[PDB]
């Protein structure tokens, strides 16, 4: 099977930059590749067809190119409206495959997340479950790692997190981490700590609470 | 004047069946090849089906081969994606698109399409044996006494609901700025859950009553919760 | 010998031995001469009757088996040999035959093995014995049979319209003797519009159904779905009859009629009020219609005395068919099934309708005489006589037992006929043969067919005119192109047939009997553009099909090197003006008027050279055959120049050049110019008639409405006085009066 390996997976740049995205075809493929722009939630739009031909209506700053089995999308001067996800697509014999995609995030200076831990509410304990929430607010870049400590004991496989898209005003992200298990296990431990590691943090920082405060 | 409209989506139980309808207008449906491309949440584009322009030989990805069936009707000027034996993995936003005969070439060993020019709005298809359910709201207030100087953080936990979407607002839209509502996550049970939070001056805490307003329309649920 | 020598001997021994027993005991000796006169559907029934009285004769039984061998009915031929063998064991050669046929048809049953063992001991180590031993081995094994099945299914996936492949599936089902699956696929496949049009497929459908009726599996399973499958047989018979009549010869068509009539008699007894009963209703009509068409085929070749009598007889048949009411559509289980049944109903009324007319135009109220003279039961026997040989039992023949009650004897109404045609365009998959026939049938009538509505019924959502008219790429095909095409196909066909009969009525031929009415070039194009539009082309052949269409586009649009005689262009021009001039919407008016002006603009240069009696440069392999029969003459030039100038003005008016349009319209005092003058004066009045506005302008506004009234009155005054003017009306007379009523009440 043919595979289109897209690189990089996530890119960060600012306006005016000359940006480049590349896709490699595993097998030798003919010039039947395309490029698409997909803004969050909206439909994908066609930018380049047949490798280097511009789709009617696309701005002139877009250009496609190929070298061996590596196809490359090139934006001469990035614009604010071009900060979206891109995809490469090959059409082989009775088959179409897309790249993993490339997100173009707006670059800015670093920001440290202001963290606030929150305990499970009385109402939730009434139901029989216990969820701990750890906020990471208005930071940059997207990359971060959070760890959970129950009485200074690592936990994995029982918590999850989700991240907001890059905000429009300050270009910062936010993350909500949820540690969910039964009230029975929640009443079995007293100390709870949420640790955060981030490029913006001088050193890792942790905030914690004790059941009953 | 030229457009594609997707319909026939909605939720279904695993092992069930659905039928999507891609209504086309503005280009001769006979000379256009029709494709379907799904996309799960936070995932990339996956080609699932194609129909050669002037004849209609099918071709599917192995992830759905034998289960799905794509068809084209000249009289109704509409294409469809019949889906059978649906699995939870098939949960995704299904788009359709065309490729004119100008871009549809047939070669020894299969045919190729140069690109997909016209795309549709995209109809959602959810596959999950979980039954509809309203959200349970648990408050998340600050156990802080002016921790971060003059500003504190509060939020609401929307949990144990199905299916997406849920909408949240604070003080019925009065508290617009500072808010960040996070996408939901599929809990192994089958129900989704998300959090909504906002940063507000700690000096105003206790003075301005803070209330999050969640609305889960698929289950006709409305809940206001103070923090 | 001939047909007369053998059928005249019927009266020879009929007058010597008239009792039923001796009449049937002569069947073998009757059948003795039909086998020599090449009559196998007849000889079969003659010998079969002698077998009804002399059931123990090994010679007669073998003779029928040898006759079923010529019919290639293995199951029937084998059984006959069996009877002759069990009566007389000394017939060794028949033991070989039975063993020979059992091993060739199917080896799955051990019966083929048994008869081979006996055949061996009767002919020790003969050359044929080993041959049969190898044949029996030839048949594949269980894995082998399954292997073939997967190929056909995988082959049918991408090629469901292939006649041969679907036939093979029924044969494979029949080889494993799972006939229920054979009919099951046969039923689900009678919904395919293409397969329904295949002569060879329908023949297989008739057999696979009959085989199932007699099959042990049909009785054991249940008697509930028995009715369902029975319907398809009748349906198959109707389709098979339509096709056999056109392609096959006189003899084969008549033989199929007998199978049709046998089925009808076997079905009527059950009755009821379900799909089968409703199907029997519609198929009953088809029977007479095709029987009438069958009658006319024989008479065409024959003398005049037989022609009139046969056409008289056929006229009754078509009449019977037309009378039959529209079948109860609601009563069917599914949408596909019921829509199909109605489609056939429309086909019946349309085909029989035009025939009823073309036969009635010969004389005055010719139809009345046909009913008053042959509606008598005497005609029922005269019909059975001409169609069949009287020897067959007239009791179990549906034709002889039908209750011909209260024949409407009312000629058809054109308006009903139009909606029958339009509803039946999809009856024969829109073969250019089908449409060229209809178009010709309306060529003799005073009202014209809604061709644009035909095309809309076939190619849905095909634009009237394509934006990208600049190129001839066949992705830009438009309903206008097709409409312009069919016009030429019929205008060409009419002239070709006119030339043929001149060397030797042309309207009177029924649809099956007549041969290809279009040039293979034209037919190839229509079949191409059809397969292309409906998306039933072939990825490989796409480029070829696409180019085949492209080649002719430049002619349908009167572009470089158009093979168009000036007369055909003029016909296109006026036929589109008047076609468009009667439309209500502006989009359609503009388009049809545009094309009309376009073709006009291409002719006028030719007419000017023809106006001075010069020579036109004849074409190179034209798409539409030229004819001197309709070559334009100077006598008609000034009319076209005038009639064209109208078409110019009309488009000027639709575009907005009212000043130039009126100036031209007023120049010629024509009935059509009145309807145009009136229609545009009314619009200038109605809009300004009631809004608050300068009073002086209001009086001027009323003044136009006053002109409208006058011109409509000039139309009706001149219309009622002379008939030729009634035909020149761009719209119906009642439509002109309709506006006038509203004009004055305003």
């Amino acid at each position: 099977d043919i595979q289109m390996t897209q690189s990089p997976s996530s890119l960060s740049a600012s306006v005016g930059d000359r940006v480049t995205i590349t896709c490699r075809a595993s097998q030798s493929v003919s010039s039947a590749v395309a490029w698409y722009q997909q803004k969050p939630g909206k439909a994908p739009k066609l930018l380049i067809y047949s490798a280097s031909s511009l789709y009617s209506g696309v701005p002139s700053r877009f250009s496609g190119s190929r070298s061996g089995t590596d196809f490359t999308l090139t934006i001469s001067s990035l614009q604010p409206e071009d900060f979206a996800t891109y995809y490469c697509q090959q059409s082989s014999s009775s088959l179409i495959t897309f790249g993993q995609g490339t997100k173009v995030e707006i670059k800015r200076t670093v920001a440290a997340p202001s963290v606030f831990i929150f305990p499970p509410s009385d109402s939730q304990l009434k139901s029989g479950t216990a969820s701990v929430v750890c906020l990471l607010n208005n930071f940059y870049p997207r990359e971060a790692k959070v760890q959970w400590k129950v009485d200074n004991a690592l936990q994995s496989g029982n918590s999850q997190e989700s991240v907001t898209e890059q905000d429009s005003k300050d270009s910062t992200y936010s993350l909500s981490s949820t540690l969910t298990l039964s009230k029975a296990d929640y009443e079995k431990h007293k100390v709870y700590a949420c640790e955060v590691t981030h490029q913006g943090l001088s050193s890792p920082v942790t905030k914690s609470f004790n059941r009953g405060e | 004047e030229v457009q594609l409209v997707e319909s026939g989506g909605g939720l279904v139980q695993p092992g069930g069946s659905l039928r999507l309808s891609c209504a086309a207008s503005g280009f001769n449906f006979s000379s256009s090849s029709i494709h379907w491309v799904r996309q799960a949440p936070g995932k990339g584009l996956e080609w699932v089906a194609s129909i050669y322009s002037y004849s209609g030989y099918t071709s599917y990805a192995d992830s759905v081969k034998g289960r799905f069936t794509i068809s084209a009707d000249t009289s109704k000027n509409t294409a469809y994606l019949q889906m059978n034996s649906l699995r939870a993995e098939d949960t995704a936003v299904y788009y359709c698109a065309r490729s004119p005969w100008r871009w549809s070439g047939v070669s020894d060993g299969g045919f190729y399409y140069k690109a997909l020019d016209y795309w549709g709005q995209g109809t959602l298809v959810t596959v999950s044996s979980a039954s509809t359910k309203g959200p349970s709201v648990f408050p998340l207030a600050p156990s802080s006494k002016s921790t971060s100087g003059g500003t504190a953080a509060l939020g609401c936990l929307v949990k144990d609901y199905f299916p997406e979407p849920v909408t949240v607002s604070w003080n019925s839209g009065a508290l617009t700025s500072g808010v960040h509502t996070f996408p939901a996550v599929l809990q192994s049970s089958g129900l989704y859950s998300l959090s909504s939070v906002v940063t507000v001056p700690s000096s105003s805490l206790g003075t301005q009553t803070y209330i999050c307003n969640v609305n889960h329309k698929p289950s006709n649920t409305k809940v206001d919760k103070k923090v | 010998r001939s047909k007369a020598d053998v059928e005249r001997y019927i009266a020879s021994v009929q007058g010597s031995t008239p009792s039923p027993r001796q009449k049937s005991m002569k069947g073998f000796y009757f059948a003795k001469l039909y086998y020599e006169a090449k009559e196998y559907d007849l000889a079969k029934k003659y010998i079969c009757t002698y077998i009804n009285v002399q059931e123990r004769d090994p010679k007669a039984h073998r003779f029928l088996g040898l006759l079923y061998e010529l019919e290639e009915n293995t199951d029937k031929a084998v059984e006959c040999y069996r009877r002759s063998v069990e009566l007389n064991p000394t017939q060794k050669d028949l033991v070989l035959k039975i063993a020979e046929l059992l091993c060739k048809n199917d080896v799955t049953d051990g019966r083929a093995k048994y008869w081979l063992e006996r055949a061996a001991k009767l002919f020790p180590g003969s050359p044929a014995i080993y041959k049969l031993k190898e044949q029996l081995l030839d048949c594949e094994g269980e894995d082998g049979w399954n292997k073939l099945f997967d190929l056909i299914q995988s082959e049918l996936y991408v090629r469901p319209d292939d006649v041969h492949v679907n036939i093979r599936l029924v044969e494979v089902y029949r080889s494993t003797k799972r006939l229920k699956d054979a009919v099951a696929h046969c039923h689900e496949a009678e919904r395919n519009i293409a397969l329904r049009s295949s002569l060879e497929w329908n023949s297989c459908v008739v057999q696979t159904l009959k085989e199932y009726l007699e099959s042990l599996q049909c009785l054991e399973s249940d008697k509930s779905d028995w009715r369902a499958t029975n319907t398809d047989l009748l349906l198959a018979y109707a389709n098979l009859m339509l096709l056999t009549l056109s392609t096959r010869d006189v003899q084969e068509s008549r033989e199929l009629l007998q199978s049709f009539d046998s089925a009808l008699q076997s079905v009527k007894s059950l009755g009821g009020n379900d799909e089968l009963s409703a199907t029997f209703l519609e198929m009953k009509g088809h029977f007479y219609m095709h029987a009438g068409s069958l009658l006319l085929k024989m008479g065409q070749h024959s003398s005049n005395v037989q022609w009139r009598a046969l056409s008289e007889l056929a006229a009754l048949c078509y009449l019977i068919a037309f009378q039959v009411p529209r079948p109860k559509i609601k009563l069917i289980k599914g949408e596909a099934g019921q829509n199909l049944l109605e489609m056939m109903a429309c086909d019946r009324l349309s085909q029989s309708g035009h025939m009823l007319l073309n036969l009635s135009r010969g004389k005055q109220d010719f139809l009345k005489e046909i009913v008053e003279t042959f509606a008598n039961k005497s005609g029922q026997s005269a019909l059975y006589d001409a169609l069949f040989s009287s020897q067959s039992p007239k009791d179990t023949s549906f034709l002889g037992s039908d209750d011909i009650g209260n024949i409407d004897v009312r000629e058809p109404e054109l308006e009903d006929l139009t909606r029958y045609d339009v509803g039946a365009i999809r009856a024969h998959n829109g073969s250019l043969q089908h449409l060229t026939w209809l178009g010709l049938q309306w060529n003799s009538l005073p009202a014209l067919p809604g061709i644009r509505k035909w095309l809309k019924q076939l190619f849905h959502h095909l634009p009237h005119e394509t934006s990208r008219l600049e190129t001839n790429a066949p992705e830009s095909i438009c309903i206008l192109d097709l409409e312009v095409f069919l016009l030429g196909v019929v205008y060409t066909s009419h002239l070709q047939l006119k030339e043929k009969c001149n060397s030797h009525q042309p309207l009177c031929l029924p649809l099956p009997v007549c041969k290809q009415l279009c040039t293979e070039r034209q037919k190839s194009w229509w079949d191409a553009v059809c397969t292309l539009i409906h998306r039933k082309a072939v990825p490989g052949n796409v480029a070829k099909l696409r180019l085949l269409v492209q080649h002719e586009i430049n002619t349908l649009r009167a572009q470089e090197k158009h093979g168009l005689q000036p007369a055909l262009l003029v016909h296109w021009a006026e036929c589109l003006q008047k076609m468009g001039s009667g439309l209500n919407s502006f989009y359609d008016q503009r388009e049809y008027m545009g094309r009309s002006v376009h073709y006009w603009k291409k002719v006028l240069p030719l007419l000017k050279i023809i106006k001075k009696k010069n020579s036109i440069p004849e074409p190179i392999d034209p798409l539409f055959k030229h004819f001197h029969s309709v070559d334009i003459q100077a006598s008609e030039i000034v009319e076209y120049e005038e009639d064209a100038h109208i078409t110019f003005a009309i488009l000027d008016a639709v575009n907005g050049n009212i000043e130039d349009a009126v100036t031209a319209f007023e120049s010629i005092k024509s009935v059509v110019s009145y309807w145009n003058l009136a229609l545009i004066f009314h619009r200038k009045a109605e809009d300004i008639e009631n809004d608050a506005l300068s009073p002086e302008e209001q009086e001027e506004c009323k003044n136009y409405l006053r002109k409208t009234r006058d011109y409509l009155i000039k139309i009706i005054d001149d219309s009622d006085s002379n008939l030729s003017v009634v035909k020149k009306l761009p719209v119906p007379l009642e439509s002109v009066k309709e506006m006038l009523n509203s004009v004055m009440q305003e």
